[PDB]
RNA sequence: UGGAAGUCGGAAUCCGCUAAGGACUGUGUAACAACUCACCUGCCGAAUGUACUAGCCCUGAAAAUGGAUGGCGCUCAAGCGU
RNA sequence: ACGAGAUUCCCACUGUCCCUAUCUACUAUCUAGCGAAACCACAGCCAAGGGAACGGGCUUGGCAAAAUCAGCGGGGAAAGA
RNA sequence: GGGAUGGCUUGUGGCGGCCAAGCGUUCAUAGCGACGUCGCUUUGAUCCUUCGAUGUCGGCUCUUCCUAUCAUACCGAAGCAGAAUUCGGUAAGCGUUGGAUUGUACCCACUAAUAGGGAACGAGCUGGGUUUAGACCGUCGUGAGACAGGUUAGUUUUACCCUACUGAUGAACUCGUCGCAAUGGUAAUUCAGCUUAGUACGAGAGGAACCGCUGAUUCAGAUAAUUGGUUUUUGCGGUUGUCCGACCGGGCAGUGCCGCGAAGCUACCAUCUGCUGGAUAAUGGCUGAACGCCUCUAAGUCAGAAUCCAUGCCAG
């Protein structure tokens, strides 16, 4: 197994995580709306429930513009059965849920008014939108944001108010014996250029995404499998190597980057009650 | 092969023709071999051999004493209900070694220039940070109490019951070296701590459960990796 | 046995670690990237290398997806580097090619395309039985 | 701290110093030990390295891969004109070692061996051994008899003085090569009588060595001049644009003592070293009188060992020659010392019998594919100059 | 081979089971090269009539 | 020290047969020869000692990160090794039992 | 692997030298000695029978 | 206890004949058997055994260029005590 | 869109490397002529001891033979250090 | 202007209570205490508890040393049947690799094995700690600016001196030829296959070893018959532009470019070669006292490791 799939489990990253947890009063656990139970860190939830029960855990479901609204509301219901949750679209220009999140942090500040200030630390997987949420709450691009994972490598304080501080954290991946490299890559842990043999994960993308969405997005139809789909896309887009050979690897990398960056619409449906 | 096959081979064929004689000769040379090992082994092997032979000699002479005597208390008389029983309200360790402020705190240098700023002090001894503790923001924390040096329980022993229970710590009452060390909650030798004594079944004269009691640290946690305490009963 | 062919005379090793050679059999693979050579000694900075008849550890870079996740034992049957035999003959093939086998030497495939080397055919009896041309 | 990745030494400490040899002719450091119940025999000889060629050998090596098959092997040709014995040296045993006691020379010495005692033979009066030749005449060789009886009475090691017949070689050198060859076997009186009977007589290579025997070759290697560490010791080249040179050793020292050690590779002389290589099999002792001495019992072409156009930078071999399997230290035109093996051999290869089937006589001045001029003329046909 | 040295020492005689017209031709050295040509190329049973 | 202890404990655990994966004849034959409760308790105590050794080593390495002198480092190392030796000494009976089983 | 300077390897080599290569070297040496013998054969003071004197130091000069 | 006879285990460990012999010190058997030890007697022939104390000597922990009672060298000392 | 801005990857490509080899010119080399500078307490082989964990001079040993040439970077020396 | 702990250390925890050989102690009968022991620190689970860089390490080339031995050699013990081993002993002679990962030390494979350190860490080169001057973001400050920090780009540049080392000459003894060997160095290493033998051993599955034979890994020393490489052989031929009016024969494009190319040099990219006596350590013994048994040791003595010393080998 490649070390690129072992990325996100480093001792430095988890020392950063526990530093943010020890410094923070309110833990904003950021979830991806396309996979909320997939991006949920029950490892950190167990640690917070066992060792530091005084800290308040709040779910923030980001990227709700990539999922249908009814599915997003169902996910909010499922998560609000457990913890106080908010809906969020982390954009500097056009945010959603920013006022509700500000009001929730104001309530927690009213609870901890005896202390001089409170610290709110943001945790979650890579590329869920932690730094983007910080930027949306601040109103200014104060944290570096990029669609590739692992831009935030250290912890950073950003003052939202004179009594509220915001802490950014590097993206963490809890270790699990049931997690696969395909699941990690589809959740967005890894970078697509560094992984080997990219086209093995294309059938997983074709399973998670409806066929008509692929046909509308890439303006191609009639493929019988992922290999023929990548070959047709390569011949259409001109991704040809020396000797007229299609660049299936580069086309698969393009499709994977589109899938994690949300140019291809997909979501996980909520469980039925 | 299956089952006791070497024993069956010894039954059906025996052993080597010199086996008993060589065993007897080796047992006879054992004394010379032991003396040669005692006079010619060197280093850690020699030290371990000498300690092990000392243990064997002690066990052997105890065996001789027992076989020789196979065929054979307080000063003042007290009744059976007063046996095993024992003003100045002194603690078990009334005086310890004082700790200087370099031995307590080291200087954490911060900045980016060649000349750093050294206002941050890190506590080197173990501490009890208290209940519901959240670390101060980094721009305002002076006294760093690291996570790996935080202790929440202590091995507290009852002087009368002669049993040791692992009890939670409630607060640090007095660190004898400095009141600042008490305020920081530093666990050193001779420090009075408050422990939860709910597991010892201590009760008052009417039935109220006593769940807080003073104990004193009797070890060096920074050298031993554990907090050991004696109840002040 | 660690898969080191015994009785092989010294020949020029033309395929080091990192070489991609053709797959001469019908097992579904079409190329083999060499990651190790069986029987390679210890030397500072020296890459392990293999010749015709040498057993190597390879991975498949093009072929059936089932063979792409495992490390296969291979036997090199053709090399492009010229080498000398005991009769003074210097020879080479037009391409570097090998076949996928089990550690005991039996092939995964059922037929071999193109000729095989004399050294490979002599050292591995299944290659001789599954070869059509021996050179 | 310690070296992180273990690696052996570059080069051997057993061949230090890497300096030029003290003299051109190879020195026999050790002779085979003497068994007095053996017959008397000579243990060394000299020749001149002509070059190399190719053979095909019908191999009979049971248990080998090429058993009952044909193998192509490289061989080295040494021209061996007959050697003349002109002296007898006696050695005694002392607590300080072997000591030369007396030396008896022959009555008549050739100008070849006389040239060795002069640096300017052309300006000399050639007076060497002139007064010594008169002691064979005065008092019926009484002094010669006294020295021979002294060797018979007091000595334990007897060596003959033998010189090469260099006029029979294509070399432009007229100055011969002289060496002491130990007589092994017999008693001391037998050795003295053996030398006395061998004075002024030519000794051929076939009476000292015999086919399918492994011998030792003693010589001085090819000189290379002042050579840096990379080719002198096989050290790793430093990366491209390394400051102050990349064909160097980066650290000649990082540790105490405050010195450069004798074990550190340094630039200097490479080649021209005295080397004794052992276990070389004699494949054929060919005769100069034979006009088909490079013809086997399978190849019936009547041809000599000389290639077409001769050996490159040597000439033609017209005397008795030795064919040696493999390569030997030295260059062409160089004096070669062939010595008996010091111990009884422990390999079946020394007990093998060599059966040659073909010897390459093609030109080494190019890509020659004919073995004689007649074959080339038969292949080409008639040319313009033949009609002209 | 076990009476005469063992495996790897005994030298087998490959001309012992040859069937020839005359038995003493068994251990003859068959020529192959003569004046830069191949004898086995010129071997022909009708060579007398051809000459 | 903890790597040596963990390697030997894992060699003990991973080589002994696991009854939950055996054929019912083999499992019940091992139950007839051996009290299966005793077998599982012995191997579980081996695994528990292995994990306790790992936890003790992790805690003492974390303390050695903050130790400030060679004397304190030496005392911490001796403390960790003594706790490991105490854990191994508390396994006197299962080790003899498992060797007889082997 | 057994070393070149190993006692059992030395004993094996000695037995080989005594039993196998020895007769071959003896026969070759006898033939060569015969061939060289072929080429070789093909008052006391005034006669040299009494070996007289030829025509720092070990002791202190005194 | 399937079997357990002193010798797989648990608990007791007595009496008689005694010169003396354990409800047994080990080997051994499936269990027995058999051998052996503790103990006693016969032969012998005069001094021993145990535990400590004080001397000298060995071990009682050592790394990393080649080296140090100052060096040679010293053994009824050229070492140690007077 | 644009960029001598920072980063990752793919194809091609090759002495970057396996693992080095060879050739050319100009040096370096030698000669005729011409001809400085930096630096310099005195000098330059090591080992052990020289309480101020310093030794090239001291002590105790190893030892030790004129005059030189080409390289060399361990030590000394050498960084407008 | 002033500066830049050390005959330390190693394999076995702390606290508290019992027990006890002993040390002390008889006008006081207390107190220490070896060897031990007892309490605190999951039915082979869990994988839903990774807990703070102020202190900096890496890497290339190369040499040597230590043993605290991973492998190879020998030996002792273990249900060690065989095979594979495990524990321990003597031993540093000989080896101990190739890679991936910087969102920042562990994995994978080959192999006999991938042992641990020192000579730095009490002015060689090159990546981080790491930090002159430019610039941006984050925190703090009214501010200049500072930092909990994060990012980018960024000037030290000997050798000809002495010594050491590597090589090369050399006066004096007339010149030269052939030698001896004090001393210094020293070299080989590991694996596989055939036979033994599908044999010993084994219920079966499986499955050795000595003698003998043949190769290969790493290392070392040479060599160029052959095969590749190299081309100022400017050797021959082809070809672009220009010039000598054209052809021929040539110049220039610093070797115009291309093809082949002897010779020379070269490459595990080619080929050849690498050798034997004595004394030992751990152990296994013989005879035999100490000590009327006994004992490999005391006197005497046999064997035995890749160890030690020499020969072979290089210098002289
Ligand atoms: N459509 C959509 N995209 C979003 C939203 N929030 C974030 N993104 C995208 O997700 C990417 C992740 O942004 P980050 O701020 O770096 O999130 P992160 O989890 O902190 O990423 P790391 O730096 O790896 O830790 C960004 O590049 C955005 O383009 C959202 O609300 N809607
Ligand atoms: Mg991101
Ligand atoms: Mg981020």
């Amino acid at each position: 197994k490649e070390a690129i799939f072992n990325k996100g489990t480093s001792k430095r990253i988890w020392n950063e995580l526990y530093k943010v947890i020890d410094s923070s009063d309110v833990i904003l656990h950021v979830l991806d709306a396309r996979d909320p139970l997939g991006t949920r860190c029950r490892h950190v939830e167990k640690y917070l429930a066992a060792e530091a029960p005084h800290k308040h855990l709040v779910f923030v479901l980001n990227k709700i513009d990539l999922v249908p609204s009814s599915q997003a509301a169902a996910w909010i219901r499922i998560l609000q059965k457990d913890h106080p949750t908010c809906a969020m679209r982390a954009s500097i220009t056009n945010p959603f849920g920013r006022g509700s999140l500000i009001d929730l942090l104001r309530q927690f500040s009213v609870l901890h008014k005896d202390r001089k200030q409170i610290s709110v630390g943001l945790i979650g997987y890579p590329n869920v939108g932690k730094s983007s949420i910080i930027n949306a709450l601040r109103g200014k691009a104060v944290a570096k944001v990029a669609p590739i994972p692992g831009e935030t490598k250290v912890w950073q304080y950003v003052t939202l108010m004179k009594r509220i501080y915001l802490i950014d954290c590097p993206g963490i991946v809890p270790p699990n014996q049931h997690d696969t490299p395909e699941d990690l890559l589809l959740r967005g842990v890894v970078r697509v250029e560094n992984v080997e043999h990219p086209e093995q994960y294309i059938p997983a993308v074709l399973r998670k995404v409806k066929q008509h969405h692929m046909e509308r997005t890439y303006e191609l139809r009639g493929w019988k499998d992922h290999i023929e789909f990548l070959e047709m896309l390569a011949r259409k887009s001109g991704r040809l190597l020396k000797g007229g050979e299609p660049d299936v690897d580069g086309v698969a990398k393009q499709v994977l980057n589109d899938f994690m960056r949300g140019k291809i619409p997909w979501f996980t449906p909520a469980p039925e009650p | 092969p299956q089952n006791e096959y070497i024993e069956r081979h010894r039954k059906l064929h025996g052993r080597r023709l010199d086996a008993e004689e060589r065993a007897r000769k080796k047992a006879a040379r054992e004394g010379h071999k032991n003396s040669e090992n005692a006079q010619n082994l060197r280093g850690l092997r020699a030290k371990l051999y000498a300690k092990q032979r000392h243990a064997q000699k002690i066990q052997m002479r105890k065996a001789i004493k027992q076989h020789e005597e196979r065929n054979v208390e307080p000063s003042d008389p007290i009744p059976s209900y007063l046996l095993d029983r024992a003003a100045r309200f002194s603690v078990p360790i009334p005086k310890v070694r004082g700790i200087s402020e370099e031995e307590m705190f080291k200087v954490v240098k911060t900045g980016k220039k060649t000349h750093k700023k050294g206002w941050k002090r890190i506590v080197t001894k173990p501490t009890f940070v208290g209940p519901d503790f959240t670390r101060r923001p980094v721009k305002y924390e002076r006294f760093i109490r690291p996570m790996g040096l935080r202790y929440k329980k202590a091995n507290v022993t009852h002087p009368t019951l002669n049993v040791t229970v692992q009890l939670p710590i409630l607060s640090v009452k007095k660190n004898p070296s400095n009141p600042l060390y008490t305020q920081l909650g530093v666990l050193t030798k001779g420090t009075i701590i408050e422990v939860n004594v709910s597991d010892l079944g201590i009760v008052t004269a009417s039935g109220k459960i006593a769940w807080g009691r003073y104990a004193q640290i009797t070890n060096n946690p920074e050298n031993d990796g554990c907090v050991n305490a004696v109840l002040l009963v | 046995k660690r898969g080191a062919p015994g009785g092989k005379l010294k020949m020029t090793l033309g395929l080091p670690v990192g070489a991609i050679m053709n797959c001469a059999d019908n097992s579904g693979a079409r190329n083999l990237y060499i990651i190790a050579v069986k029987g390679a000694g210890a030397r500072l900075n020296r890459l392990p290398a293999g010749g015709v008849g040498d057993m190597v550890m390879a991975t498949v870079k093009k072929g059936k997806p089932e063979l792409r996740k495992k490390v296969h034992p291979a036997v090199i049957v053709r090399q492009a580097k010229p080498w000398k035999r005991f009769d003074g003959v210097f020879l080479y093939f037009e391409d570097n090619a090998g076949v996928i086998v089990n550690p005991k030497g039996e092939m995964k495939g059922s037929a071999i395309t193109g000729p095989v080397g004399k050294e490979a055919a002599e050292l591995w009896p299944r290659i001789a039985s599954n070869a059509g041309v021996v050179m | 701290s310690h070296r992180k990745y273990e690696a052996p030494r570059h080069g051997s400490l057993a061949f230090l110093p890497r300096k030029r040899a003290a003299r051109h002719r190879g020195r026999v450091k050790s002779f085979p030990k003497d068994d007095p119940k053996k017959p008397v025999h000579l243990t060394a000889a000299m020749g001149y390295k002509a070059g190399m060629t190719t053979i095909v050998r019908d191999l009979d090596r049971p248990g080998a891969k090429a058993h009952k098959k044909e193998v192509v092997e490289a061989v080295t040709i040494i021209d061996c004109p007959p050697m003349v014995v002109v002296g007898l040296v006696g050695y005694i045993e002392t607590p300080r070692g072997l000591r030369s006691l007396t030396t008896v020379w022959a009555e008549h010495l050739s100008d070849e061996v006389k040239r060795r005692f002069y640096k300017n033979w052309y300006k000399s009066k050639k007076k060497a051994f002139t007064k010594y030749a008169k002691k064979y005449a005065e008092n019926n060789g009484a002094s010669i008899t006294r020295e021979l009886e002294r060797i018979k009475k007091y000595c334990t090691v007897v060596r003959v003085l033998a010189h090469t017949q260099i006029r029979k070689t294509p070399l432009k050198q007229k100055k011969a090569h002289l060496m002491e060859i130990q007589i092994n076997g017999g008693s001391v009186a037998d050795k003295v009588e053996f030398g006395r009977s061998l004075f002024e007589k030519p000794v051929t290579i076939d009476t000292i060595f015999e086919k399918d025997e492994m011998i030792d070759v003693i010589a001085v290697t090819k000189g290379h001049g002042f050579v840096g560490v990379t080719a002198r010791w096989g050290t790793k080249k430093l990366p491209r644009k390394t400051h102050k040179g990349l064909r160097k050793v980066a650290c000649i020292g990082a540790w105490h003592p405050s010195h450069v050690q004798w074990t550190v590779a340094r630039a200097g002389q490479m080649g021209y070293h005295h080397r004794t290589s052992v276990n070389h099999k004699i494949y054929r002792i060919g005769k100069g009188d034979d006009e088909a001495n490079a013809s086997t019992e399978t190849d019936l072409t009547k041809k000599k060992i000389t290639p077409m156009g001769g050996f490159v930078r040597y000439g033609e071999v017209n005397n008795d020659y030795v064919m040696i399997k493999g390569s030997v230290p030295g260059v062409k035109k160089r004096i070669m010392t062939l010595r008996k093996s010091l111990f009884t051999h422990t390999s079946r290869k020394a007990l093998e019998k060599v059966e040659l089937k073909w010897i390459d006589t093609s030109s080494e001045f190019g890509h020659g594919a004919f073995q004689t001029a007649a074959e080339k003329k038969q292949f080409m046909g008639t040319l313009k100059k033949d009609l002209q | 081979e076990e009476a005469n040295g063992g495996a790897g020492v005994f030298n087998v005689d490959l001309r012992k089971d040859w069937i020839l017209e005359n038995p003493e031709w068994k251990y003859d050295k068959i020529p192959e090269i003569f004046d830069g040509k191949n004898v086995y190329d010129y071997i022909d049973p009708d060579i007398d009539a051809k000459l | 020290t903890q790597e040596t202890c963990s390697e030997k404990f894992g060699a003990i655990i991973s080589s002994f047969p696991v009854l939950s994966d055996q054929h019912p004849f083999h499992r019940d034959l091992m139950n007839i020869l051996y009290d299966a409760d005793h077998f599982k308790v012995a191997l579980g105590q081996i695994s528990t000692a292995k994990n306790l050794i790992e936890t003790i080593s992790r805690d003492y390495v974390r303390l050695l990160k903050y130790a400030q002198s060679l004397y304190q480092c030496k005392q911490l190392k001796r403390a960790a090794l003594g706790r490991m030796a105490t854990l191994i000494k508390r396994l006197k009976d299962p080790l003899i039992y498992l060797d007889q089983v082997r | 692997a057994k070393s070149a300077r190993a006692s059992r390897i030395k004993e094996n080599h000695q037995r080989f030298k005594k039993n196998i290569a020895g007769p071959v070297e003896a026969a070759r040496l006898e033939r060569l000695s015969a061939k060289l013998m072929a080429i070789a054969q093909a008052s006391g003071v005034k006669s040299g029978k009494s070996i007289g004197r030829k025509d720092s130091s070990i002791v202190f000069p005194m």
